Order: structure tokens, then C-alpha cells, then sequence
């Protein structure tokens, strides 16, 4: 299969018109809010379980973005 | 003046003795030089070009696919062979599958199946690529007297002056009348790094689609689609696009991936764009530096009579600039060649000049006219030009002025990098000790996340900065945490 | 018989004295039934499908664009605006642009500029998709007697018998000349799951692409593309493919993003595909579960005197299937309609006739007859034909015919799901059981990670190990390693 | 940008033709193990760290997996 | 008896309570049955040939090479190209070489530059590899009937007869004269496996080397070289033979590594001959198991009466045979038909006699002397014929004889495998047992050492002992040094 | 039988054309690594065994290396 890989972002610069808006951390975000909707169920297993199991806040945390970062890409 | 019709325009100063001073010159941007006793100069880059550059390996990007011919043999005669084979523009692929008495032969078992079909690429389905030559490309550099005259941005001033700086180029003086000889010296091979920089071209011929993009070469060379130099005949790996079905006892399908246009345009969505005129390639970005010589000029008019104090109207009155300026037109009847007395005081206090004008020793002339372009402090004004007089409210601040000249600094450091410690420099310890320590540590910096990409170089950040966390001695445990939060905010940054 | 040629078979004995078998018929496979004193049959499922199915919503994939306008206004006076704003058809953005008297306001600062386009997707690259009616669709199942006789996969067998089924007439008698009466009962109820399955079509005179794909509902209901019903003239969201470019001061860009064909294609990786031939719309995977009544079977021939031993001779020698069986082709020429004496021996015994037959009591008939398929146990065996003999190393095992076998079992419940306990069963209370708890734990796991991935899945299979082997207490630690354990070996096996 | 997301693998199944081989456990296997001995020296020195720093068996072996897996990017 | 003429020989001996016995026929050995209530017999196998069989692969040992071609490009332009890079039967190779100024290159730097040559091979140095059908082997046995006369191994023996098994056979009976019938019962295809070997068939009129060789497949398919199938025209992989040197500037050289015979006759080093005689191709060795029934087979001559006593005289004093044997002829006058009264007798007791005869009942008649094979206890003997006597001293002991055969049993058990435990079985426990065991055993250590070098063997022997000697505390460390010694000894005794 | 010996590397040198490249360090060192890649399971066991039975990290690293010098040539 044909596969393209995206052009790096930071490599080329000027003041000219670019193409499009490049990928940003708001858009991780936005798509992150998509597709949580569509799997709620498994979100809310996924965030109980560890909150319950897990004994601390700020490691809870760092596991829950982690595995939100993690879940749409694939 | 040239320079009041865009943003990103900078005022470069000099003093009294100053020779000559260094700048960078930007596509899409402007410099205004002032000095302290010669009239004002605007300098501007209006194009970086090259007339039917180079060539190197096109891509194509929707296959045509004919003739499509299989041979199929049983689990015991070999393998199958079939004439196209060995020829070339042909895409073949062999592989085994079922067979038994459900047809005409004698064993169960597998076979062989060899199918070929004739690739070629759609009429206008393919991209390729130029790349320039250092001995031929061609910088215009345009200059502008200020004269007080002010002309639309869809119509020619009669007073601006080319050079066309190429490799082969001298230091090179533009006469501009009355004004005096300027000169210029334009390094090429100081701007843009053409070892590395590709234009790519799709299809001029479409009309809602930009005509051409400015991709980088380690992407380039690097591309999963069929490809071949422009003499050549026959694709090479035109297996990219043929896919093939799973076979049958003596038969197998030839499937076509399509149309790539889709996937390539949304790949190349940070790059910026480049533009085609007939023979002549352009980008569209990029700098040059040069050092303007200001030695030859001269005042117009030192030696005209004082206008009358009336006889002036406004044509336009005062209004504000873009950049912090305030910008007018008047209009004299009488003897014509005169100067214009031109001052500004602070409301209740004649006694203090307080402009500071970009167009020293206003005049009016023959066939010439009366615009002028100020800066006055913040606060309420009144301009006189003669006996008109206007009040004016200058708003902003000077920790507002001091914030923007500072944040427009960092923007040219985030666009050209190092070379940012070459404007409006007469030189010393400043600039040679920034410029150093900024190409070492950017060159070391680029050396290790030059292509890893935002957010997983800020995951690496967060990384760094939990291993310091992690490490069991405070003083290096805090050095390493440091060099993770360094790496955090500059990978923000930019 | 048919079943002979494709790589995918399946065997099933009615145990002593059962008058019915129950079957789930698999598209591209094949069960042969066998019962004491009972002609063998073989049955398979050829064909699903239905008449101008329902359509469901219709996307494009190449916009075509035109009238492009544009209107802008003053940095101090009212919003821009145009009549195709307001009407259908058009796509439109609104956006703020830096004026000055460099191209004519009277002002300097932000203007005000709008611009229109009119999107209609391009002549064939629409996206159409179909759903079928549970009331219309239609089954095809297809029953074979075997008869003494060999016919290739291109060549039309007389004793071929065809039952169509639908949600209406579900129970059907087939004749079979001299063999007697079989029924057939199919609820299409039991069959595909009609509520999830999509079919997409695309243009279907495209050379070299299937004609037609079964995508799964809820992924196709989610697509980011323009769409609209049938018989509409106006598209929904044009603005998906039609995007903006920064405005210049009274001018503003258009720009495609191209057809997506590509993109699309290398999206439906994984599904099956379907096809189309005219009115009728085809899947080409899919299952049936059936119910196979075989009482009104009779024998051929079983009376006839035995043939004269000395006349045979081998038209094709005995060779292996594949299947762990032996196929024969015997000629004759003494009086023509009676009944063949074959038999096969095992080395080391004492003469006995240890071959099983598939084809019963072999005739040979006026124009007719001599196929054999038989199968022997493990190890070197003869083969006896009147005085005509022939040998017979039969390689494999015992145990390893049954891990073979296991192995068939596990693949079909992983591909057919919790139908599969309804195979070859004589119902009752094993069948019943296993088929409800794999119901009810299937359904849990589904709700769970229905649509998930498989990289996701594993990962969450190791956490859950990690976290349960880690766990406080014993319950919990067993509860959480069950869980990843399930999950993990549901998605190794899937 | 419009992002047509790839079909879920596992959702629909049969016997009839597929139109290409999806993402799999044998294709993921065959990417991990390229990309190792393509970045063979970067490999090596993050199972090494890994191996030195985690102080317990499986949790040295869970690590190493996922970050085997993720690799990749 | 053409026992008598061969290095090899074995005796079989068939206890009065049976009448049937298994025997393995090797090529090149030979044997004798016996049984007290019947004439003895000389059964070999002769032959195992072929006629036409199959072609697997053909390569090629001398590489021609034709029409070498060449092209080179600067630096900065496209590669080179060819139009011999798409056609059938040439090898091509690209790279760069460095130009310049000297070569009117234009610039300096490296280059492209690409070569090609046709390749073909000589008439003569082609080597083809042919494989078996087993559905048309033949194998051929022979009996004699131990006639008591004697004819050297240049001529012809009327009572010899011939049987041809193929896997069309069965049990066959050979009708050997007054004699009397024989059964005899061969199982085709539980011989050599025809799976596992080529025939190697270089040249046929090459005086001085053979005419075929038997290779095994799995290294008849790795024999990296240039390889083709019968009828096919353009070879694969003709690069194993072209090299290719350095370029320079805008030449490149191309080199033949000419002849491959001598390395391939030096890496066949240890593999059986073959033979090719015509149309057919001959086995040198291989073996087959059949089972022998004497049952119908009588003695000639028993009716006659005995000899004239007196009138016997020598043709061919006593001689010891090569397998513990004496043999001898007779002349006699009298009335010629009639029994020889042949006797032995130790020589501390003259009532016994001791001789065993392997010929069974000897009688002179018209045409047709008498020769003798018997057997005699170690020690002082005389011989008696009539009045005619001789005197014999036997070499050796009974426990020497014992030993005899242990080394016999144990070199044909290493030769044959597991086809040993069926040498003269007749069932039983022992056999059984040892063939099971054997079976299991060997089969185990054949797929982890199988095709592995005596040195790789030997190493991994001594390096587990060592590892043992130096392993841990618990039990297992005196196994695992077991384990090293077994595989040592398996290696070392074969 | 004949037997012609390889002819020795490091007793002739020049800047000339050489016939066809000979052995080499780097050479063997592919080969191994091209071995250790076909036969991963193989190279895992040799190396899990000694790991486990050799304590010394010296001793471990000599055996291992003489094992995959050894490795192509049997
Ligand atoms: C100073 C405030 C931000 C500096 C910055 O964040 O600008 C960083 C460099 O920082 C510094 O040198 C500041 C340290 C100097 C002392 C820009 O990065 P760069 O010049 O490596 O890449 C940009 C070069 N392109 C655009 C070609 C990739
Ligand atoms: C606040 C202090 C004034 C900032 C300023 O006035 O410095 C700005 C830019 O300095 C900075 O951001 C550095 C941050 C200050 C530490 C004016 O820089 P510029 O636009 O003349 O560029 C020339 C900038 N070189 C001369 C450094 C290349
Ligand atoms: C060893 C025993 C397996 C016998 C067999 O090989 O039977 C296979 C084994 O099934 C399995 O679940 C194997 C699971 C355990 C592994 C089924 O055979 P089947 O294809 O008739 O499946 C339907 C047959 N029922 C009606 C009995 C389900
Ligand atoms: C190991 C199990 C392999 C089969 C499998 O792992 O299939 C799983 C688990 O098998 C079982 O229930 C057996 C356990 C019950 C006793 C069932 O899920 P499923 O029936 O959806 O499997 C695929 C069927 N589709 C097509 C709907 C996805
Ligand atoms: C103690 C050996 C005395 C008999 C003998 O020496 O047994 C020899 C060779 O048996 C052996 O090798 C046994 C030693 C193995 C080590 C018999 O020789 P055979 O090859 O005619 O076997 C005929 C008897 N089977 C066919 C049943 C073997
Ligand atoms: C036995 C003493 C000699 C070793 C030997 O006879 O080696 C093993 C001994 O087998 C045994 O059961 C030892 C007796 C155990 C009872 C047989 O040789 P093999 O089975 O490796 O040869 C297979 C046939 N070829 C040579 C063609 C590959």
C-alpha cells in the first residue's frame, strides 16, 4: 500500500502563504473528544479502574493522559 | 513609500559617520533606513527565481493498467512461465494455488500461476520536480527614494530602482537623480540553503489549486510511488500501485489502488507555497543578506526658500498608520518649489518640538506633492503645518512601543534563526558572541530532534523531565529537570 | 461430486438409526452427509442475495467548484456581504483583512471581506450504499446425489437440484429420481446479521476494482465527507472539501483538496468484498443453519449381480485428495448394469476389507458410472478391484487426524461465532449449553471492546496482567489476571 | 483535512475474499522486528536502560513489550 | 549358486514349523533361505530403474558471455540507462564512478555509470536433476534354484528366473522346472524413499567419470548457481557468474568465473553412484522388503538310487568358500543317474556324521556334474564321497561364529536402520519392540542432528559434558553430561 | 584430493585494481549478524543458557563471542 508520510513542521519556515494548518495539540485534543463519545463505555471502565486501584493522584493522572493520548492513533 | 502598504515593516537607524549597515532582507517584508542628515531610503527583496531550473525523478500518481495476460501450470509440470516476463513497462507477479481433478489435470495439489499486466501513467497524473542551480539563480532587490510623493499599490512610482544581484554580481551603485548614488552588496549563497530544497509541480493547469509547493528533499527521495527521470521510457516499481487478488485454480484478478492526489495533498499540508510564470520558477519565501552603502547621498531642496506660512490646505488630514504613525497630505498654491515647515507640540507647552519625522525636509515641488509621515509621543498633540494646525491623540504607551519592538524580535529570531544577529548590526561583541552561541547550540539541538515533530518531541520533554525526577541525587536530579523543562518550552515555543 | 474440488470440506455421520442432521452451511464450503444404508449427499449454500436493495445516505468524493466570488468592505464600515450566501449549493467564508490607502480605504486597519463558491460533486465519483430487506432477501441452497459418475467444474451435472428460501417458504421437498426424497428447512432468521451490514458501490465499470464492498454500518455512518439522500440536488457540507486560503487585501483563494479515492480504497483494508451483476446485489460471504430430513432416501441398484472379475481396467489410478480420502476411476466391458466388488486390505491382518466407502455400493450402468472415493486407515494397505490391484502407502496418523480435525473445529468457531454449537449436533443439552454461555459471554466481551483495535486490546490485556499479578489481595489479583487473560487470548485467537 | 478512519478488523468475517491483508499480529511483529534492526544502536540502549533501572523481572518484561510495541510512532 | 560369487552373503533359516519368511533385499547383497524339508534357493535383487523419468531443475556450470555494453552520465544530471536492463538473458550492474575536467564531465564529482552483458551457457556444461515417479519404478528380484550344478558369472543359468514388481504387482508366482512353484510377495514404495533423492546427471560421454550421481533434494535445491526448467529459454540469476569490476572514469570491466566442475565433483564427495544405461536410469543401492512362501516347492531325484561307490573321482579339490563354508565337485561314470553318498566325520568319533549340506540331496544326472557347499563343526574332519576321501581342518570357533554374525547383524542394522528388525521376523515381542523403540529413538534424533557436520556433532558432545561438569548442584547435572556422552557415542559408533 | 589454500590478506597491498574482494573483520561481523537474524530463536537459547549457568560477566562475554565468531562457519 501506499504510504506518505506527513512533512515535518519545523524544518522549513518563512512569511509567505503555507498550504494548511499543520497538526497541533489542539487538534490531539479535538480528535481525542471524538472518539472518546464514540467509546464511552470503555472510557469510564478504563478511568474507574485505575482511579480505584491506583494510590496516588498525580500517578493516576499521568496514566489516565497517557492512555488518552494513546487510545485514538491506532 | 512602499513600506506603509504591508505589516512587518521595521525602522533601521544609523548615526552620524556611519558608513554603510547590514540587513536581511525578507520576502513579504520592508526595511525604512533613516539617518541622521541623508534622506530616508525604502529598501525591499520582491523575488528569489530561476528560468527553466533542473530536473530529478518524477512520481506518478494514478496508474493505467492494460493487457492484463495468466498462465497457470499443475503440481507436478513446474512452474509457470509467460513471455512478457522479461519485458519491460510490465508488472508480474507468481504464486501457487489449488488444483485437482475439478480440472483438467491429473494430481491434487498446488500449482503455479504467473500473472502480468502493462502499467503506464494517466495523461496528466504526475508530479515532478525541480531543483536549482547556485550559478544561476537570480535575488531582485528593489530600492525606493521616499520622495514625498505617495502612489497605490496597483500603480508605478517613478522613482524605484533594480539590481539584479546573481553569483556573478559586484558591488553595484543605483544613481536615483537628485538624490544621489546608494550601493549594494548582496551575498548570495547566505540565503536560502538550496542544497536542500525541492519545488514540486502537480498540474499548472488546474484552477483552484495552488501551482506549486517548496517540499524538502529528505522527503522527496523518499516516496513509496513509481518514479523515473524524464528520458526514460518505462516506470520503475510500478508494483506500488498493482495489487493481486488471491487466485483461483486458473485464474487471478489485477486490482488498481487509484488515484493518489488525495493522500499526497494532505501529506504536504505544512509546506509552503511556490509560484510558476512561463519559464520562470519563484519561491515565495526565504531571505538574502546585503549591506547598503549610504554614502553618496544628498538632501533635495537644502537650498529652497521657506514656504508661506498660508496658502496651505490639507488634501487628506492626519490619520494613524499601522505601525504606530501618524500619515498626511497637504496641498500649497503659489511659487512652487519651496520647503515645508513642518513641527508638532504637546498640548500647553509651544515652547518643545516633539516630532520626530521619517521624511526629513519635506518639500513641494514643480509637479511634486505634500505627503509627510510622523512620530509623535503618546498623549494629546497638535501639528501645525504652517498656519494649519490639527489636534491629534496619539494613543499607546511606551512600555506598549518598547513590548512591541521586543516581541517582533523574537519573531524574526523564531523565522531566520541565526542570521537574525546580523540586522541593522555595526558589528562587536554583541552580535559575534550571539551569533556564535546560537549556531553551536541550534546546529546541536537540530542534530538530535531536527525530524521527530512537536508533540512527540514533547513527550520526550515530559520524559526528560520525569528521569531527573526519578534520579535519586537532588543536585543533578534539579540540573536534569532544568534541561527537560528547557526543552519542554522551547519545543513549545517554536 | 462437487465437493471434491474445493480446498474447503467437511464431513458428518448420522449416528445409528438418526432420521435428521442438522447443518450450518458456510458460502465458499462444503458438508458431505453419510448415514448407514443411505445415499450420500453432498450440500452446500451458493448464493445470498436480493433485487435494487434500499439506498442509505450517498457520499462524494471529488468536488467540482465554480462561480468563485468575493466582496470586502472598509476597515470602519459594515460587514461584507453576497446573495449566494444565503442561498443552497454554495460554500462560503467570512474573514478580516488588513486595508489602508495603499489600495484605497481611507482608513488603515481591519476590513472586512467575504467569499462565495458553488460545490457539486464531479460526474462519477460518488460513494453510494445499500441495505438489504430481511423480507427480500434470498438464499439459495443446492443438494447432489452421488451418483457413480465425474464431472469437472465446467461441465453441468443432471442430478444438480436447486431450493431458493426466503423469510417465506421456509421448508421445501427436493426429488432426486431413482434416490428418493430429501427436505430441506432454512430459517433465514439464523442467518447474517442484515441490521450491521452496509454494501458500497462506487462506479461499477471501473476495470480492475471489485464492484462492490460489505462495510460495516456504524463505521459507515461516520465518515467526514459531503453527503445527501437520493433524488437531492444540494450537498450537505461542502466545506469538508472545500478550504480557504489567507485573504490578501481584496482578493481571497479557493483552493480543492482533490479526489479521495485513494484514501478511501486504503481505509476498507480489511473488508470482504461483495458484487454486483445487474438487478441483483451479491454478498459473497455469509452462512445458513438448516436442517436436513433424509428418511425418504433409497438405494440404487441394490440388487444387481456382481460384476465379472476379470473385465475391469483403471481409467485414472488411484491418487490422494487432499482430504485424507483416495479417488478411482474404473472401465469395464462385461454385461453392463451391476454392482462393482471393490475392497482394500491392511498389511500385517488377515484379508479383512477394512476401506469405508463415501460413494455406497458402486454401480456400473449403460453409459454411466466408475468413480470411487474411499477412505483407509493409516499405514501400507492394497487396493482390489475384481483381479485388477493396486498399492497404498496412506501417510498421517490417528492422533494426528484428530488434532486435524480439532483444529478444523477451532477455526470454525472463531470465524462463525456461537452458530457453530448448532453443527452437526443432535441438539439437546451439550449443544444447548455451550451455545448459551458463549452467547452470554460473548455478548459482554462485544459490548466491551466492540470496534476496538487490536494494538489497544493487547495493550489493555497486559495492563490488566501487570495490574492483577501486582494486586493486593487475592480475590482481586485472580479477577484481574482472568480479565487480562481473556482479553488477551480472545484477540491472540480472533 | 477530512480523515477517513480504517475499518475495525476484527467486526466482519468469513471465508470469501478480503480485499487486502489488515493490520495483524503478524504484521505488527514483522514492523517491531524491522524497525529494531533499523534502529538497531537506539534499541539496544533503551533495553539496556530499561533493564538496569526496573528493579523486577515482569516488570522489566512489561515494559520493554509496550515500548517495543510503541516504538514505532 | 550365484551366492557363491559375491564379498556378501547371508543365511536365512526357516524352522520346520513354518513355511513362510521376510526377507530385505539389498542391492548389491545377497542370500539364502533354507528349510530342512525343502530344496534351498538364492533370491537377490537385481535392479531398480526407471524410464524417462521426470526433469526437476537444470543448472549451469560454464557462463557465456556476448555483446557487453556500457553508458555513463555526468553529476549533475539523470542515470544512465540501457535498453539490454529490459530484455531476456542479460546481467546488468549501475554505480558511480568519479569524473571531471579530465573526462569532459563538466563538473567534478561522482557520476552514473551502467553496464550489461548477454549470458548464455556452452553446449556441453549444463547439469539436469531428475526425479521418480512412483507409480512407474520397477523393481526386478531373481531366483535360483541352488541346482547343484555350477556355471562361473559369465554365463547363463537355465534355472534363473525373473520377477518385476511394480506397484501394479502382487503376490507372484515363479514356476522353477521339476522343482516345483515359489511365491514371492514385494512391497513397492517401502523401499527408498523417493522423496529424498535426485538423480544427478552431468554428461553421458565423459569417458572417464560416471554417469550419474544420487544426491539428496534438500541440497540439490540450494545449489546457488544459475538454474533453468527444460524448454524455458532465458536463465535465472546468470549474476552468480558475471562479476563485475571498479569503473573507471567511463569504463567498466566484466568478468567470467568460468568452469564449476571441478568444485561441484569435489563438494559430491561420499554420495552413491548411479547409473544410466539407454532410456533407463539405474539405482545402485536401495533395498526392498518381501516376504518369501516356499510352501509347493519338492525335492528332485528322490526316487533314484544310489551311486556306484567306486568310480567317484575330484574335479575341484575341497576350497574354502569366503563364508565359513567348503566347497567341491565330483566326476563320476557309472550309470549316471543316481544319489551321491556324501558324508563327514570327526575325528575322535568315527559313528557320527557331522557334515550339514546347503545343497539338499546331490545327484549326478545325464548332463550336469555335482557340486557341493557344506558345512562343518571347527576342527580335524574328513570328508568322505564313496571310496573317494579328503581331509579338512576348520579354521575358527563357535564363539568366533557367534561374534561373526553380531558384527554382521550390527553392521547391517547400521547400514539398512530401521528395516533391520525385519530380517528373518516372524512377529514377536522382540521385533515388535525393537522396531517401536527404534523407530521412536532415531525419528527423535534425526530431526534435531539431521544434516549436521561430524564436527558441529562432536563439539556439542564435549561441550555438554563440560557444561555438565561445570552445572549446578541438583540431580539433573548427571543427566545433562549424559546427554553430552549419548550424542557423542550416536555419533562416534556410525 | 586437491586442496588450494586461500591465499593470505595481509601480505600484499596497493592502490591497483583487486581481483574480487576477500575476508575481512567486517565481513565475518556481517556474516554473524546475518546468521544471528535468520536463526534469532537458536542465538537466544546459546545466550539464555550460558547467562544462566556462568557467573562471571568477563567469562560470559568470552564464550559468547567465541559462539558467534563460530556461528556462520557451523
Ligand atoms: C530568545 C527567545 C526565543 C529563542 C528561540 O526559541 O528561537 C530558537 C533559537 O533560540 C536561541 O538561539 C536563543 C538562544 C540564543 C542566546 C529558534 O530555533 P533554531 O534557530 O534552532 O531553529 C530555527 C531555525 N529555523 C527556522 C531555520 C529552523
Ligand atoms: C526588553 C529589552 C528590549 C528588547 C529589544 O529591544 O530587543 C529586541 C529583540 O531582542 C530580544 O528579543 C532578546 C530578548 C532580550 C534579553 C529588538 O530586536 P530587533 O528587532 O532590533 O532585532 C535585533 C535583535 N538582535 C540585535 C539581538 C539581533
Ligand atoms: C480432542 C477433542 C476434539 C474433537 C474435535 O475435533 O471436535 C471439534 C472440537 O471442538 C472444540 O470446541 C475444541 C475445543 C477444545 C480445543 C469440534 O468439531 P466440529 O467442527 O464438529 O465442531 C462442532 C462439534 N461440536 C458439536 C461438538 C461442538
Ligand atoms: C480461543 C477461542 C477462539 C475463538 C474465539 O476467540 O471467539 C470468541 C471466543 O470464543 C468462545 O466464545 C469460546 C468460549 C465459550 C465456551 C467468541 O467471540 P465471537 O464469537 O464474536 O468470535 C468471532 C465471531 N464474530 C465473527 C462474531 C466476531
Ligand atoms: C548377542 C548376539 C547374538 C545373536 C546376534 O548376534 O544377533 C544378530 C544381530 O542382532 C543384533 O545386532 C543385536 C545386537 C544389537 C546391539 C542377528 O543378526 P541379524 O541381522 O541376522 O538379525 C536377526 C535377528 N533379528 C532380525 C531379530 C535382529
Ligand atoms: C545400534 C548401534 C549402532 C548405532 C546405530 O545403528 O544408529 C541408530 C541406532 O538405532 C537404535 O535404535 C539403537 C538400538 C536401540 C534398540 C540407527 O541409525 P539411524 O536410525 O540414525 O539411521 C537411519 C537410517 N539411515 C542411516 C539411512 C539414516
Amino acid at each position: 500500500s501506499v504510504l506518505i508520510p506527513s512533512h515535518a513542521q519545523g524544518e522549513l519556515t518563512g512569511r509567505g502563504h503555507k498550504w494548511l494548518e499543520g497538526d497541533s495539540l489542539r487538534t490531539h485534543l479535538t480528535r481525542v473528544e471524538g472518539w472518546v463519545w464514540k467509546n464511552k463505555l470503555l472510557a469510564l471502565a478504563m478511568v474507574t479502574v485505575v482511579w480505584l486501584t491506583l494510590e496516588s493522584v498525580v500517578t493516576r493522572v499521568a496514566v489516565l493522559v497517557v492512555l488518552l493520548c494513546l487510545a485514538p492513533v491506532y | 513609500s512602499r513600506c506603509t502598504h504591508l505589516e512587518n515593516r521595521d525602522f533601521v537607524t544609523g548615526t552620524q559617520g556611519t558608513t554603510r549597515v547590514t540587513l536581511v532582507l525578507e520576502l513579504g517584508g520592508c526595511v525604512t533606513i533613516t539617518a541622521e542628515g541623508k534622506p530616508s531610503m525604502d529598501v525591499w527583496l520582491d523575488a528569489i527565481y530561476q528560468e527553466n531550473p533542473a530536473k530529478t525523478r518524477e512520481y506518478c500518481l494514478h496508474a493505467k493498467l492494460s493487457d492484463t495476460k495468466v498462465a497457470a501450470r499443475c503440481p507436478t509440470m513446474g512452474p509457470a512461465t509467460l513471455a512478457e516476463e522479461h519485458q519491460g513497462g510490465t508488472v508480474c507477479k507468481r504464486d501457487q494455488s489449488d488444483r485437482g481433478w475439478g480440472n483438467h489435470c491429473g494430481l491434487f495439489g498446488k500449482g503455479s500461476i504467473v500473472a502480468c499486466v502493462k502499467a503506464a501513467c494517466e495523461a496528466k497524473k504526475k508530479a515532478t520536480g525541480h531543483v536549482y542551480d547556485a550559478n544561476k539563480i537570480v535575488y531582485t532587490v528593489k530600492v525606493e527614494p521616499h520622495t514625498g510623493d505617495y502612489v497605490a499599490a496597483n500603480e508605478t512610482h517613478s522613482g524605484r530602482k533594480t539590481a539584479s544581484f546573481t553569483v556573478s554580481s559586484e558591488k553595484t551603485i543605483l544613481t536615483m537623480g537628485e538624490y544621489g548614488d546608494v550601493s549594494l552588496l548582496c551575498r548570495v549563497a547566505s540565503g536560502v540553503d538550496l542544497a536542500q530544497t525541492v519545488i514540486l509541480e502537480l498540474d499548472k493547469t488546474v484552477e483552484h489549486l495552488p501551482t506549486a509547493w517548496q517540499v524538502h528533499r529528505d522527503w522527496f527521495n523518499d516516496l513509496a510511488l513509481p518514479w523515473k527521470h524524464e528520458g526514460a521510457q518505462n516506470w520503475n516499481n510500478a508494483e506500488r500501485l498493482v495489487e493481486f487478488g488471491a487466485p483461483h485454480a486458473v485464474k487471478m484478478d489485477v486490482y488498481n489502488l487509484g488515484d493518489q492526489t488525495g493522500v499526497l495533498l494532505k501529506a504536504l499540508a505544512g509546506v509552503p507555497v511556490a509560484h510558476i510564470e512561463g519559464t520562470k520558477y519563484h519561491l515565495k519565501s526565504g531571505h538574502v543578506t546585503c549591506e547598503v552603502g549610504l554614502e553618496k547621498l544628498k538632501m533635495k531642496g537644502l537650498t529652497y526658500t521657506m514656504c508661506d506660512k498660508t496658502k496651505f490646505t490639507w488634501k487628506r488630514a492626519p490619520t494613524d498608520s499601522g505601525h504606530d504613525t501618524v500619515v498626511m497630505e497637504v496641498t500649497f498654491s503659489g511659487t512652487k518649489p519651496c520647503r515645508i515647515p513642518v513641527r508638532a507640540v504637546a498640548h500647553g507647552s509651544p515652547d518643545v518640538n516633539v516630532a520626530m519625522l521619517i521624511t526629513p525636509n519635506p518639500t513641494i515641488e514643480n509637479n511634486g506633492g505634500g505627503f509627510i509621515e510622523m512620530q509623535l509621543p503618546p498623549g494629546d498633540n497638535i501639528i501645525y503645518v504652517g498656519e494649519l494646525s490639527h489636534q491629534w491623540f496619539q494613543k499607546g504607551s511606551s512600555i506598549g512601543r518598547v513590548f512591541q519592538k521586543t516581541k517582533k524580535g523574537i519573531e524574526r529570531l523564531t523565522v531566520i534563526g541565526e542570521h537574525a544577529w546580523d540586522f541593522g548590526s555595526a558589528g562587536g561583541f554583541l552580535s559575534s558572541i550571539g551569533k556564535a552561541v546560537h549556531t553551536v547550540l541550534g546546529g546541536a539541538f537540530n542534530s538530535i530532534f531536527g525530524g521527530v515533530g512537536f508533540l512527540p518531541k514533547l513527550l520526550l520533554g515530559v520524559a526528560l523531565a520525569w528521569l531527573g525526577l526519578n534520579m535519586r541525587n537532588p543536585t543533578m536530579s534539579m540540573s536534569f529537570l532544568l534541561a527537560g523543562g528547557l526543552v519542554l518550552a522551547m519545543t513549545l515555543g517554536v
